[PDB]
RNA sequence: UUUGCCUCAGGGUGCUGUAAACAUGAAAGUAAACUUUACGAUCUGUUGAGGCUUAUCCCUAGUGGUAAAGUGU
RNA sequence: AAUGUUAACUCAGAACUGAAACGGACAAGGGGA
């Protein structure tokens, strides 16, 4: 409910397609702008994990496509800084499908989850899965 | 004439240059050691010593290479360039 | 200077103009010779030598050869051209077509079998 | 001041220097750098790479 | 007409001319102010390319998600060689600004000081400083007590100690070191007694203050405007090239304005960084110095596989926030910050928990070479 | 520009990585004699050891050298 | 019904191996609606 969030090193960028790691019925998002992003000339909006992703789904339930939602992007193959002296990284992309408000729209996710953002939005830490 | 030892660190003189002139560098690094050393503008390589830096190949001249020089009485004077072989450098410091 | 005598040179021992040879010293000594008898009497001494041709050896392929009888290399990514290419199908047809018909003339020698017995096979 | 280990390597862990990798299945690996994840990740053997102390346990020469 | 798409403009106008420093050392222009209230101590330092490394710490600013958690940080552990004082200068104000009286110098000078003033000191006759010195102490007493009639800045002629160092250079570094406080009657005598000696930092070096160091950049000589001011690359398919300035300026005016980046040097500049926190008091012989009571082992200041391209530093340590500009083996001048602050971090107490002791150089794997044998116990 | 510097060497730190050899050792299984005898990607024990490592890495009053001194004021 | 002299490059499965990787260079279609 606070707002102190942390920084955290960028990577996908608008244009990137993930995947889902969520039972909601997509199975991938393709990323086409990140929230909170400003003003810069030819920069291209990449994607940062407490703060949500617009995403089209490409492949999934046709109920999920062809509409632009919301996600929370987990799981990175780029590594992301930490004061606990290490970084944070995986093998897979992949986010969960929100609605704005910010809490989950599935009810469980695959792999590893982001608990930096199930207490910015307080229900994810109720329907958090799996966190590492 | 004068009884010394030390060796040419060939590695560091043609370190910088391409592949092309790797042993050319290494002959005129070793005139301009071998001058600046004693004293004289005549320095004249032995087609042995040629031989052995081109040998191993344009793109690699040897690393090393030992030096106890000795100058040559007959400007005035000139110095011609040699060698001591050894199976292994570790150990050979330098003395008279 | 000595290229009068390197072109005559390489018209007495048949060779090219690069495979005339010296020594080390004496370098003068082949503008001392205004004639090809005087390198022919030194090629008889022995101070021209056309150089040998490098070493050359051929054991590589040829232990390699009886390394693919043995049949390490004999899987199916050694070949470049298609499988007729290699060996011609058609050469194997012509092959075994000979093959057959001289048979089939030496059992017709012999008499092992008859005409009716010969056409129906 | 407490330390852990590595999940390939045994040595201390520094904060500071450090970073973590996650696979899909959830479980924590942890290592020192991405050389000492490269091939962790790479799918490599501990019982072949010879230059850590799981060779001479697989080696018996301790 | 106007741009269709607006962007700030590729690099800072504050930092013209993109030229060579003149100079190699970082030169001060401005000391921190003096106050009547405040009491009379000492104004800055120097030293060498020290080292820009972590400590682990701890927060405690109320509200933070890291807070009583661990936390790794970033700062500087710096260097003193001992500066030497040879020298007293006065400085009093005039309309056209602020004015030499006099300098005043020890009555016995140290001979890398000497060296300083010589281009080719081998071949020299070392006859500078050879009969100034010898002056007698009623001059001294004559122009000291105009020196407080009239100066209103003191600044102090110290100098450095490259012997002490690996440097190959063996002429000192000259510079002059403000003194600050309040009332000019308490000046005389505490200006008195440290005209001779070598520096000890720990006079004024205290933890929980801020201080600012001063420097030259690395150079990388000419450079095109995509590495000098970071501008866009021209696509692919630009005829004579794409590693430049596509419109210089527009036809009116008639002329090329100063404000459009071009190629020229980069790097080599004269730099300032601000707002560094001093946090730790430290020494260089001393053995329980850099690490803490939480970790009680064995190691201090002490590098380890010797330092790329530096050397091994036999010196003085402390501790002090950020990150330092310049090559290795550059000089770096180390001042006070102009005035201090008494916000949340400016009031915060501070302490570290760890200090590594590894080989910088590189991506080695020990710390302390003792741990490095033991470890390994009977080897070839 | 002689408590310096260059050079080489010793050591250090590293870099790939275990470097040559030995094998009535194993060595897939292979062929030649009346149980032994002609190859064999490698490891096994010295081998967490060789080659390279400033040319812009570090240390060494280690040693070989450090030369002619021309121009201006 | 059989046993002796002498000239192929096509297939096959079991191994193990070597840094889970290989027409090793050269040479050599991007496909689909």
């Amino acid at each position: 409910t606070l707002k102190n969030k942390m920084r955290i090193t960028l990577s996908l960028p608008v244009g990137a397609l993930i995947n889902c790691c969520d039972n909601s019925g997509g199975k991938n998002l393709y990323i086409i702008a990140v929230q909170g992003f400003g003003s810069c000339l030819n920069r291209l909006p990449a994607a940062s994990l407490g703060d949500m992703v617009l995403a089209t789904v490409k492949k999934g339930k046709p109920d999920l496509r062809k509409k632009v939602l919301n996600a929370i992007i987990c799981r990175q193959s780029k590594a992301w800084r930490r004061h606990e002296g290490y970084y944070i990284y995986f093998e897979d992309n992949a986010g969960v499908i929100v609605n704005p408000k910010g809490e989950m729209k599935g009810s469980a996710i695959t792999g590893p989850v982001a608990r930096e953002c199930a207490e910015l939005w307080p229900k994810l830490s109720s329907a958090a899965s799996a966190i590492v | 004439p004068v009884t010394k030892f030390i060796t040419i660190n060939l590695s560091k003189l043609t370190h910088k240059v391409c592949y092309k002139r790797k042993a050319p560098r290494a002959i005129k690094e070793i005139r301009s050691i071998a001058g600046k050393l004693m004293h004289t503008k005549d320095v004249r390589l032995d087609v042995k010593l040629n031989k052995f830096i081109w040998s191993k190949g344009v793109r690699n001249p040897p690393k090393r290479v030992r030096v106890k020089l000795e100058r040559k009485r007959n400007e005035k004077m000139y110095t011609i360039v040699e060698h001591v072989m050894v199976d292994s450098y570790k150990g050979l410091v330098n003395e008279c | 200077s000595l290229t009068l005598q390197k072109r005559l040179a390489a018209s007495v021992l048949k060779c090219g103009k690069n495979k005339i040879w010296m020594d080390p010293n004496e370098i003068s000594e082949i503008s001392l010779a205004n004639s090809r008898f005087s390198i022919r009497k030194l090629y008889k001494e022995g101070l021209i030598l056309k150089k040998p041709q490098k070493v050359h050896s051929r054991a590589r392929v040829r232990l390699y050869k009886l390394a693919k009888r043995k049949g390490r290399h004999m899987g199916i990514g050694k070949r470049k051209g298609t499988k007729n290419a290699r060996t011609n199908q058609k050469t194997l047809w012509i092959k075994r077509q000979r093959v057959l018909r001289r048979l089939l003339k030496r059992l017709r020698d012999s008499k092992k079998v008859d005409r009716h017995l010969y056409h129906s096979f | 001041v407490k330390t852990e280990a590595c999940s390939f390597s045994e040595y201390r862990i520094y904060p500071g220097r450090g970073q973590k990798y996650i696979a899909r299945d959830g479980k924590v690996y942890f290592y020192l750098s991405s050389k000492f994840a490269s091939l962790a990740l790479q799918k490599k053997k501990a019982a072949k790479l010879r230059w850590t102390q799981t060779w001479r346990r697989n080696n018996k020469k301790t | 007409s106007h741009r269709k798409f607006e962007r700030p403009r590729h690099g800072s106008l504050g930092f013209l001319p993109r030229k060579r420093c003149k100079r190699l050392r970082g030169k001060i222009r401005s000391f921190p102010k003096d106050d009547k209230e405040k009491p009379p101590h000492f104004t800055a330092f120097m030293g060498y390319k020290a080292g820009m490394t972590h400590i682990v710490r701890e927060v405690d600013k109320p509200g933070s998600k890291l807070h009583k958690k661990e936390i790794v940080e970033a700062c500087t552990i710096i260097e003193c060689a001992p500066m030497v004082v040879v020298g007293i200068v006065g400085y009093r104000e005039t309309p056209k600004g602020l004015r030499i009286l006099s300098t005043v110098w020890a009555n016995h000078v140290s001979d890398e000081f000497r060296r300083r003033y010589y281009k080719n000191w081998y071949k020299s006759e070392k006859k500078a400083f050879t009969k100034s010195l010898n002056v007698p102490e009623a001059t001294k007493n004559c122009l000291l007590k105009r020196i407080e009639k009239y100066c209103t800045v003191l600044r102090a002629i110290c100098h450095t100690q490259p012997s002490k160092t690996p440097l190959r250079m063996k002429k000192a570094h000259i510079m002059e070191v403000q003194i600050n406080g309040g009332s000019m009657k308490e000046k005389l005598e505490f200006v008195k007694e440290m005209l001779e000696k070598n520096l000890p930092v720990s006079t004024v070096f205290n933890p929980n203050e801020m201080i600012d160091v001063i420097s030259v950049t690395k150079g990388h000589g000419t450079k095109g405007v995509v590495s000098r001011y970071g501008v866009k690359r021209l696509p692919r398919k630009t005829h004579r090239g794409l590693r430049k300035v596509a419109c210089i300026g527009a036809w009116h005016p008639a002329r090329v304005q100063f404000q459009i980046p071009r190629h020229g040097q980069k790097g080599y500049f004269h730099r300032t960084e601000r707002n560094k926190k001093i946090y730790r008091i430290g020494l260089k012989t001393d053995k329980n110095s850099a690490s803490t009571d939480a970790d009680i082992t064995e190691k201090k200041i002490t590098p380890m596989g010797g330092f790329p391209h530096y050397g091994v530093v036999n010196e003085d340590f402390l501790l002090l926030k950020g990150c330092v500009a310049g090559t290795k083996k550059r000089p770096i001048t180390l001042r006070k910050n102009i005035v201090p602050q008494v916000s949340r971090d400016a009031l915060a107490q501070v302490s570290l928990k760890f200090i590594d002791t590894s080989s910088k150089i590189g991506h080695g794997r020990f710390q302390t070479s003792e741990e490095k044998v033991k470890y390994y116990g009977p080897l070839k």
